């Protein structure tokens, strides 16, 4: 097996997920089906898929184009509010480890409020007071280090208990603030936003107090290159920072847009990945709606392609991923006809990618994955799973587990792919049709005769038999093995009347009645193998039937006058033995009747058995 | 192994500097399938032979035999492709028409009619018959006669040794002109050429020739079995054994 640990894990939850869809139940949640096996695996993927839920969890209009539903302003002012809740949560968490030592631990004794873990947190992290604070403290802190690691919390309301007791210290910030945790969107009016910038940018742009200048912009959206470094040394803080500050419709200002191309275009990954940590930049990607980006990325990490591959199939199931129209583009790209800040994944390739590494040896696992591209199809119109399970079937050989194995009883065991659909017509025929070109008779006739195409398993099955008519049938010779399959097909192809044209089935049975001929000739049986070759009516043996039988011979199937040379031998060498055994008479005229019949017919060999032919005549007499 | 000599030839006949070395080759590798009777095999090489290069190649003890061997090969040849051809043809002839015993005055007419087409078919199909005995037997008697030396039988007497062929030449004999000499008894007797069936034995015992020696004993007694039927046939005629009036 070819599978590792988690991404066997995995495979079974996407069976799960393709068994739920197969039997039209409800679509579960692919997100939580994931994160299933997250759990399994240190935190760092689980706090991954714990980002791709909150990041996905965001009201759709179902039925709607996957770009439509991304170039919305609607939709991305929430990806923004989405990401600001993941950043404050997982910087919560931060907090709790670092005045707790473990989540277990802050559990049984209980999560104190935001406003007393922040105090405790505050101990931590300055246990000495810095002489550049201003405004002065609150119950042993000062006002703004409170809010400031409150509002990174998310607890707006444990902040406005800071503001309370310091109404008189923080002067016209309380009017102000009060707004900021009412108006939705975390923004202020215009009218108010400009009067506290505008104060803030008049004799504050350089405060002793860092935490004073962070809650000043980060209220108004303010001095947006100023990365506030003082309290904001982590990546997360910088992220969470900046969507506090980014804005929507000239100066001072920063957009979603301007912001996600920003970071990755000029600080792309090289500077992200330096300390050789691969979640830092995708929680960078992620976090900013470049789902692409950040999929292709971390699609690259050889530790962690089946994860990226994952994240994709979230994002394409809930109608998110931008995939790329074009097959043949590389696997990130910007569509010539789309806006320069988005990108496109080339979804298709992606899948591709990750199946042949465990598609040689875990077939079942491989067509779980194969079923996504379903929806798709290529410039030659074939239907994209469907052609991945003739490749696939093509390269592993693996006939009776996928496709389903026809017993020489006239049963159909279902294989996997018919979990998938239920017209399984055109592919066996596809694999039917290269093991045809590819000179794989019998092959070819065992999958062609499993899709019941009698037409073809019929064709190919007269040309296996022509060459082995005349041959000796011993045990597991060739001629045993395939005149054994080709009765075990006469019995199936009668029992259950099915036939190809007349022509192709004609020569069928006429090839069949042939190899009893010679396995009765080559056995001696003189007397059973002159009678069945009678009833036939293909050689004459009377001189009034010869112009018919001539004539016969013209549309008799090339594969019969390939082998009449040694039909007409064994019949004479017949008559011949009998004769050394009124009936004298009888032999005699049917002798003349063989050679008649051969000297007006053109065939293969003509001279030396014509000629043979004649002796074995002289020698009767 | 087939495809690997027929394919080397294809090498050789494309530089012209070589029509010495290619036909040279290209004999040695139709001696081996002449040997094994491929016909198709030959020919299929014999064709890949230029039809002029015979004509450029214009000499060592080895260039004149080669091209005295290659035209012998193309008589045998030729003495093969006309007689599958009459063989052919002798295994087509036309049928009685039907009898309808009891026939309704209807089936009586319709029947005086293929009756009478039939007895002109049968009249064509020894018309073409003629045509087609009168050309395989001057193909037999060309590599049976083979002009300046007998088939397959160098000319030239001053090249250097080779065993392998020089044998195959004697094989290639032994193998047929028994074999060339049975049909062309086999085409006279289907004829109904009996006086010139029994002139076989002048033919094979000439000492102009000397046919007799590329002939097993037992080749030989099949031979005089083929010609005494000849001459029976020749005596329910009323003429004698060998086609001469009974004065």
């Amino acid at each position: 097996s070819s599978l590792d640990n988690i991404e066997m894990a995995y495979a079974r939850q996407i069976y799960i997920y393709n068994e739920k869809i197969v039997n039209g139940h409800l679509q579960p949640n692919l997100v939580d089906l994931c994160a299933s096996v997250a759990e399994l695996d240190d935190k760092s993927i689980s706090d991954m898929w714990t980002m791709v839920k909150q990041m996905t969890d965001v009201l759709l209009t179902p039925a709607t184009d996957a770009l439509k539903n991304r170039s919305s302003v609607e939709v991305r002012m929430e990806f923004v509010r989405q990401a600001l809740a993941y950043l404050e949560q997982s910087y919560k968490n931060y907090t709790l480890v670092t005045v707790f030592g473990n989540l277990h631990q802050a559990q049984l004794g209980g999560v104190p409020g935001t406003y007393q873990l922040v105090r405790s947190f505050l101990n931590i992290k300055l246990p000495a007071p810095l002489p550049g604070l201003q405004d002065g403290e609150v119950e042993g802190h000062p006002v703004w280090a409170l809010i400031y690691y409150c509002m990174r919390c998310g607890d707006l309301l444990a902040a406005s208990q800071v503001v309370n007791r310091a109404q008189h210290q923080l002067g016209e910030f309380k009017t102000w603030f009060q707004e900021y945790m009412n108006s939705k969107d975390r923004r202020l009016s215009p009218a108010t936003e400009n009067k506290l910038r505008l104060h803030y940018r008049r004799a504050l742009r350089n405060n002793t107090d860092p935490y004073k200048r962070a809650v000043y912009c980060i209220i108004g959206r303010c001095d947006v290159t100023d990365n506030q470094s003082e309290v904001a040394d982590k990546t997360e803080d910088y992220l969470w920072l900046k969507l506090n500050q980014v804005c929507f419709d000239p100066q001072d200002r920063l957009t979603l847009s301007q912001f996600q191309k920003q970071l990755l275009e000029d600080y792309g990954e090289s500077h992200f990945t330096v300390n050789q940590q691969p979640f830092l930049y995708f929680q960078v990607l992620f976090l900013t709606a470049q789902f692409e980006a950040a999929v292709a990325f971390l699609f690259r990490m050889e530790r962690l392609r089946c994860h990226a591959v994952h994240v994709a199939l979230v994002l394409f199931e809930l109608k998110l991923l931008l995939k790329s129209s074009g097959q043949s583009a590389q696997l990130l790209s910007h569509e010539p006809g789309d806006p320069p800040c988005l990108r496109r994944l080339n979804f298709v390739r992606l899948l591709m990618l990750y199946t042949r590494k465990f598609e040689s040896t875990d077939p079942r696992e491989a067509l779980q994955y194969f079923y996504f591209l379903r929806d798709e199809k290529d410039s030659q119109g074939e239907n994209m799973f469907l052609r991945c399970v003739s490749e696939l079937v093509i390269e592993s050989r693996e006939f009776d587990m996928i496709l389903g194995k026809l017993e020489n009883d006239g049963s159909r065991k279902p294989g996997v792919i018919d979990k998938f659909t239920s017209d399984t017509k055109p592919i066996i025929n596809k694999v039917a049709s290269v093991a045809e070109n590819k000179g794989l008779f019998e092959e070819a006739a065992k999958l062609y005769d499993l899709a019941k195409n009698a037409d073809k398993v019929l064709e190919l099955m007269n040309k296996l038999l022509s060459p082995v008519v005349p041959q000796i049938s011993a045990p597991q010779s060739n001629k045993e093995r395939l005149k054994n399959m080709a009765l075990s097909i006469a019995e199936r192809y009668r029992a259950q009347g099915i036939s190809a044209n007349k022509f192709v089935d004609s020569t069928f049975y006429l090839l069949l009645d042939l190899i009893t001929f010679f396995d009765e000739y080559h056995s001696g049986h003189i007397d059973r193998a002159f009678d069945i070759i009678e009833r036939l009516k293909l050689v004459p043996l009377n001189q009034e039937s010869v112009e018919e039988r001539v004539a016969a011979f013209r549309n008799f199937s090339d594969e019969i006058r390939h082998n009449l040379s040694e039909v007409l031998l064994a019949t004479m060498n017949i008559l011949f033995t009998q004769f050394k055994r009124d009936r004298d008479s009888q032999l005699r005229s049917q002798a003349r009747t063989l050679i008649t019949f051969a000297g007006m017919i053109p065939y293969r060999t003509s001279g030396d058995t014509n000629a043979r032919l004649v002796q074995m005549e002289v020698l009767m007499n | 192994e087939d495809r690997l000599k027929i394919d080397v030839i294809d090498w050789l006949v494309f530089d012209p500097a070589q029509r010495a070395e290619a036909l040279k080759q290209g004999n040695a590798i139709m001696r081996k399938f002449l040997a094994s009777k491929k016909h198709e095999a030959a020919k299929e090489v014999f064709v890949k032979i230029p039809q002029d290069s015979i004509a450029e190649i214009y000499l060592p003890a080895e260039d004149d035999n080669a091209i005295r061997e290659h035209l012998c090969i193309r008589a045998y040849l030729e003495a093969h492709e006309t007689f599958n051809e009459w063989f052919k043809h002798m295994n087509s002839v036309p049928q009685k028409p039907a009898l309808i015993p009891q026939p309704t005055f209807t089936e009586k007419v319709a029947h005086e009619h293929k009756e009478k087409k039939y007895e002109m078919d049968f009249g064509i199909w020894k018309g073409h018959l003629d045509a087609l005995t009168a050309d395989v037997k001057e193909k037999m008697y060309n590599v049976l006669l083979f002009v300046d030396g007998g088939w397959m039988v160098d000319v030239r007497e001053d090249a250097k040794e080779d065993h392998e062929r020089t044998h195959q030449m004697v094989l290639l004999r032994k193998l047929c002109l028994p074999m060339l000499c049975f049909l062309l008894h086999t085409i006279l007797h289907s004829t109904g050429q009996y006086q010139e069936c029994l002139q076989l034995a002048d033919m094979v015992s000439s000492e102009r020739h000397k046919l007799y020696l590329v002939f097993s004993k037992e080749e030989l007694r099949k031979l005089l079995q083929k010609l005494r039927e000849s001459s029976l046939m020749l005596l329910d005629q009323g003429l004698d054994p060998l086609g001469y009036e009974i004065q």
